[PDB]
């Protein structure tokens, strides 16, 4: 999962 | 002052979905509000945007909600609601699109829709100053560390960061086009  | 109706229903739109990412667990919320993650799941329209409301930590969404009730407050309370609704639409979307691209379909969070926020305000701000919004030097440097730490990874979403940034840069752009 990335965090934008 | 700031306080403007499309504001405020995104950040309880954000905090409404952060608690119940909090209940549920992310990915059970991840599962329904993310990226399609498979074409079949294409007509799942509120997937495209719905992206952007979710958050995986508290220090995140406050971080972020922070820079959109600053940047987004102002874009509402200068040049209206429908204003701050298409450049939110359109920066999700596209934010989304390219994050999509660049790792796949796992990823929220506001950040896309901000880093378009900053590009609108800074751009808009330059090129036409009686809009009365402005993103200062301080600000643009934060926005400048923030974007490429992600790069460097230290903002995990570089596409969505990137993205977002052109979106915002591009419409005002047209924007200040226009007077």
């Amino acid at each position: 999962v990335r965090m934008a | 002052e700031r306080a403007g109706p499309v504001t405020w229903v995104m950040m309880i739109a954000c905090v409404v979905v952060f608690i119940a990412m909090q209940i549920l667990g992310d990915q059970e919320v991840m599962l329904w509000l993310a990226w399609p993650f498979d074409p079949t799941l294409k007509f799942e329209f509120w997937r495209y945007f719905t992206h952007a409301l979710m958050h995986f930590s508290l220090m995140h969404i406050l971080f972020n909600l922070l820079w959109w009730w600053y940047l987004g407050g102002a874009v509402e309370k200068r040049l209206g609601s429908g204003k701050l609704i298409v450049i939110t639409l359109i920066s999700a979307l596209l934010s989304g699109y390219v994050q999509q691209k660049f790792s796949g379909p796992w990823f929220g969070g506001l950040s896309g829709v901000v880093f378009a926020l900053m590009g609108y305000v800074w751009l808009r701000g330059e090129r036409d100053p009686q809009s009365g919004i402005y993103l200062q030097r301080g600000l643009i440097i934060f926005a400048l560390i923030w974007i490429v730490a992600g790069w460097f990874d230290l903002s995990m979403a570089n596409g969505a960061h990137i993205a977002g940034l052109a979106v915002g840069l591009a419409m005002a752009f047209v924007d200040s086009l226009n007077a």
